[PDB]
C-alpha cells in the first residue's frame, strides 16, 4: 500500500474550512489514521478507523472515507492547527504514512531580500571562517542557494536553517552557512551566494570580495 | 542568449481548417541589450520579413522574445525549410535555427486493433491496444472515441524506429472491464500525412 | 568543461553475473586544458580513489574523460546516492552531479502478450506483442525467446508515465507469418526489481 | 568482596619460574580465576575454581589457594607470557577483579634519550599547531611528561601514547602530542617538556623558541 496526501503544502486563512485528501494505492477499509505534528514535537493521533475522534481532540476536525479515499477537515482553522498532517494506513504488523501535509497561513507571494556576510576577524584568527547567507521574509517556503568562490560553484559544504512563519508576516527567512578553514578561505576572493524563488524573475547574487 | 525552434503539431498540418505555425523562442537575453531582430526564411528566401509576429516579455533575470511564423500547410507537407535569423547587440555573430519535416519518402500507416489478453479480463479494467506501424515521418497523431466521443484514459507511447526505418507506436485505452463487455466498441483515429485524407480509423469490439 | 552522470543499464542490477556501473562523461576539454581528475563518493564517504577507472578522448577538436565506477547491484538498489566530483584548470570551479535510482516503493510489472492482429494476417510478417504495466520505476530489460533460442528482430518502446504514477512500455517481435502458422512458441521476458527473482516470462503462441 | 593483587608489575626474563598472589578481603573458599590479555586483545581464561586448568591451556600455567590467598604459578615463562595477568572472584550473579599484573621482560634501568619537535609549518599555515615529544628506549615503563608553556604548567591538552616492549632491546618508547589552535600558539614564547623518570636521578627538560 502507498498513501499519497493532497496537497502537500495548503495555504489558508484563520477560520477556514479546509480539506486534506488521503488516497490509498489500493482498498484499506476504513484502517486509517491521521496524526497532526508540530515541528520538534511528537506526532498527535486526532483520528482512527477513519472517522473516530480520539477522546480530546477539538471537535473542528473531522475525518471521513472508505476504501481509497479519505479527507481530513478541520472546520475554522485556530492559529494552533497551522502545522504539518500525516495520514496513516495501519494493518497488523506495519504501517505506511502519506508524506504529510503542512497548513500554513495564506499570503501573498514575497521574493527574498539577500545578504551576504563575511566571516569576523576575530573568528578568522581562531582559524575558521563562517560565510552567511540570508534569504530574507519571503513566501512561499521553497527557495534555493548555491554558494560560488571565485566562480567555483560549491558542493557540500554549506548548512541551511529556515524560520517557522513569522507571527506578524506570515513569511519565512533561510539562513545558509559556508564553512571554510581559515587557510582555506584566504585561497581565494571572490565569495558569492544565488539564491532563485518563484517571486525572482531571474536568480539573485550577493558578493564580497575577501578582505 | 539560446535560440529554440518548433515545429507545428502533427495535426495543424494535416487539417486545412487548423492553423500551423514554426515558433522561434529566444531566452536569455540580457537586461542590458534587450534588442532582438528576427529575420525569416522559407528555403533561403524572405530576408524581408513575411507574416512574422514578436512581442517581449521578463524573466528570472533575463529576456524571452517569441516570434511566430504561420506555415502553409502544404509548404510544410512539401519539404520546405524554415529558417530563423536572431540578431541581438550583445551576440558575436547572429544565431540561425532551421527546421522542416524529416527528409524521406512518405510510408502509409498500419493501423491494426487488438483486444485485451484473456488474462487480464480478471481484472476490473482491460487494455485495448492500437497498433500503427511502418509510417514515415514520425509525425503522426492517435485518439480514442467509443461513441460520438472521446475516451480520456489511454496512452500513446513516443514513435519508435523500426528495422524498416519506418516508425511504429502503440497507443493503450484503458477501459472498465464492465464496458468492454457490455458489447462496446471503441475505435481509435490515425492522423497523418500518408493516410487518405490524413486519417483512417480501425474499430474493435466484444464479439 | 562540461559533466554528465549516466546510470547503470537496468538488466546490469537485476542480475549479480553482469556488473552494474555508473558512468560520468565529461565533455569539451581543451588541448591546453587537460589534466582531468575524478572523485567518486557513495553517500558521503570514499573522497579518495574508490574502485575507478577511466581513460580515452579524442573528439571533434575536443576531449571526454570518461570515468566508470563498479557498482554493488545491492547499494545501487536500495537507493544509495552516487557523486561524481569532476575537478579542471579550465573550469572556474569543482563541478558536480548526483544521482541515486528513482525514488518510491517499488512496483511489480504486469506483462501481458497479444496475438498479431487478424487484419495484419495478410502480410509476409507478423507483430508479436507484449504489453507491460504498472511497474515502478521504470528501469526494465525486455526480451524475447524461441524454444531456448534468442530473437533479434523486435523493438521495444520506452518507458511511458501512465496515469497512476506507474510506467507502461511494449515490446514488438516481428517474425514470419509462417513461424507463427507452424505453431511456434515464443516468450516475452522481463527482466525488473519488484518481480520474483527480478524475472518473469510469458508466451505465446497459435 | 575486594581482590588484591600483587605485584603489580613483575619484571623476569625468559625461562623464569615467578608466582603471582591474589589476596581476598574476605574467604572466597575456591571461587577464583585467573586471566591473560595481551594489549588490544579480549582476556583469555587460564585457570578457574582456584586450580583448574582449562583445555588447552599450557601446563607451565598452575593456580593454587583457597580462602583468601590464591597464586598464579608461570613455571618457565616464554616469550608469549609476557602480558597481563588478572584475578577475579566470581559468584553465581556478580563477579569482582584484581587490578592485574603486567609481566615484562626484565632489563637493566634506561633512561629515556628526549627530543621536542616543534609543529611543522605546512600544519602551521592550516590553523593548528601540534607539539610533539619523544622519550625514546626507556626503562621501566612509568615515565611522566609534564607539557610547560612560558613555565606554565599544561593539563587536559596533551596525550600520550607507548610503545610495547621492543623485541631486541625490552625498552619502551613514548610520545606526547600537545595540541594549540595557530592563534593559541602564537601567544606564546617558549615550549618545553618536562621528564621524569627512574633512570634520571634530576627531571630532564628539553626546549624550543617560537619561531
Amino acid at each position: 500500500v502507498v498513501m499519497t496526501q493532497s496537497p502537500s503544502t495548503l495555504s489558508a486563512s484563520v477560520g477556514d474550512t479546509i480539506t486534506i485528501t488521503c488516497r490509498a494505492s489500493q482498498s484499506i477499509e476504513t484502517w486509517l489514521a491521521w496524526y497532526q505534528q508540530k515541528p520538534g514535537k511528537a506526532p498527535k493521533l486526532l483520528i482512527y478507523k477513519a472517522s473516530t475522534l480520539k477522546t480530546g481532540v477539538p471537535s473542528r476536525f473531522s475525518g471521513s472515507g472508505s476504501g481509497t479515499e479519505f479527507t481530513l477537515t478541520i472546520s475554522g482553522l485556530q492559529f494552533d492547527d497551522f502545522a504539518t498532517y500525516h495520514c496513516q494506513h495501519y494493518a497488523g504488523y506495519s504501517a505506511t504514512f502519506g508524506q504529510g501535509t503542512r497548513v500554513e497561513i495564506k499570503r501573498t507571494v514575497a521574493a527574498p531580500s539577500v545578504f551576504i556576510f563575511p566571516p569576523s576577524d576575530e573568528q578568522l584568527k581562531s582559524g575558521t571562517a563562517s560565510v552567511v547567507c540570508l534569504l530574507n521574509n519571503f513566501y512561499p517556503r521553497e527557495a534555493k542557494v548555491q554558494w560560488k568562490v571565485d566562480n567555483a560553484l560549491q558542493s557540500g559544504n554549506s548548512q541551511e536553517s529556515v524560520t517557522e512563519q513569522d507571527s506578524k508576516d506570515s513569511t519565512y527567512s533561510l539562513s545558509s552557512t559556508l564553512t571554510l578553514s581559515k587557510a582555506d578561505y584566504e585561497k581565494h576572493k571572490v565569495y558569492a551566494c544565488e539564491v532563485t524563488h518563484q517571486g525572482l524573475s531571474s536568480p539573485v547574487t550577493k558578493s564580497f570580495n575577501r578582505g | 542568449p539560446s535560440v529554440f525552434l518548433f515545429p507545428p503539431k502533427p495535426k495543424d498540418t494535416l487539417m486545412i481548417s487548423r492553423t500551423p505555425e514554426v515558433t522561434c523562442v529566444v531566452v536569455d537575453v540580457s537586461h542590458e541589450d534587450p534588442q532582438v531582430k528576427f529575420n525569416w526564411y522559407v528555403d533561403g528566401v524572405q530576408v524581408h520579413n513575411a507574416k512574422t509576429k514578436p512581442r517581449e516579455q521578463q524573466y528570472n533575470s533575463t529576456y524571452r522574445v517569441v516570434s511566430v511564423l504561420t506555415v502553409l500547410h502544404q509548404n510544410w507537407l512539401d519539404g520546405k525549410e524554415y529558417k530563423c535569423k536572431v540578431s541581438n547587440k550583445a551576440l558575436p555573430a547572429p544565431i540561425e535555427k532551421t527546421i522542416s519535416k524529416a527528409k524521406g519518402q512518405p510510408r502509409e500507416p498500419q493501423v491494426y486493433t487488438l483486444p485485451p489478453s484473456r488474462e487480464e479480463m480478471t481484472k476490473n479494467q482491460v487494455s485495448l491496444t492500437c497498433l500503427v506501424k511502418g509510417f514515415y515521418p514520425s509525425d503522426i497523431a492517435v485518439e480514442w472515441e467509443s461513441n460520438g466521443q472521446p475516451e480520456n484514459n489511454y496512452k500513446t507511447t513516443p514513435p519508435v524506429l523500426d528495422s524498416d526505418g519506418s516508425f511504429f507506436l502503440y497507443s493503450k485505452l484503458t477501459v472498465d472491464k464492465s464496458r468492454w463487455q457490455q458489447g462496446n466498441v471503441f475505435s481509435c483515429s490515425v492522423m497523418h500525412e500518408a493516410l487518405h485524407n490524413h486519417y483512417t480509423q480501425k474499430s474493435l469490439s466484444l464479439s
